[PDB]
């Protein structure tokens, strides 16, 4: 187990900060979904009437 | 209320009255003592993008290493085409008594010189010679 550690600089950054370290994320291309999905009436069917999740 | 924006043309009639402006004997000077004088979160996100400049040019630089060793692994040794040609060179070749020239002529009707076509004609017959010497 490499034990893989983004070892920053000083205090400046935040804590969850993407470092020019590691690599492209993905450099994805084939995913394809500009047109909306069609499960909407659906999630129109399908509200969420409680509070979120750590909105506090 | 002075800043980097702030003109001595504009500061100058609000201060000439002062025994402390007219106690420095020159304008050019007021005027230089006047420039010296003029000069969190925004700066460490400014810090945020001088760190990760700083870790891509490393990157950079680590990875054009890694690059050179890579083409010098392959032009020092494309160690499978010297290997190649070293080999066609034993296979095809047994006698030292033929020359470079009659034996490419002759090996180039085979499959397995296609795969020397990294190296350059030149480094081809020098292996050729060092092979009919060997």
């Amino acid at each position: 187990p490499n034990v893989v550690f983004i070892k920053t600089e000083d205090p400046d950054l935040p804590a969850f900060y993407f470092d020019p370290l590691i690599n492209p994320i993905s450099h994805r291309h084939s995913v394809k979904s500009q047109e909306p999905l069609p499960d909407d009436d659906e999630e129109f069917e399908l509200p969420e009437f409680v509070e979120p999740f750590l909105k506090d | 209320h002075l800043d980097s924006q702030s003109r001595w043309s504009k500061v100058k009639d609000k201060v000439e009255s002062d025994p402390r402006y007219k106690a420095v004997d020159s304008s050019s000077m007021r005027e230089d003592l006047f420039k010296q004088y003029i000069e969190e979160k925004e700066l460490e996100r400014q810090a945020r993008i001088e760190a990760s400049l700083r870790e891509r040019e490393r990157e950079v630089q680590k990875a054009r290493s890694e690059q050179t060793k890579e083409i010098d692994r392959e032009r020092e040794q494309r160690e499978e085409a010297i290997q190649n040609f070293k080999a066609l060179l034993s296979d095809m070749v047994r006698s030292s008594d033929v020359s470079w020239s009659d034996t490419r002529r002759t090996l180039r009707k085979d499959h397995r010189w296609e795969s020397g076509s990294l190296l350059e004609r030149e480094e081809k017959e020098k292996l050729f010679n060092e092979h009919i010497e060997a």
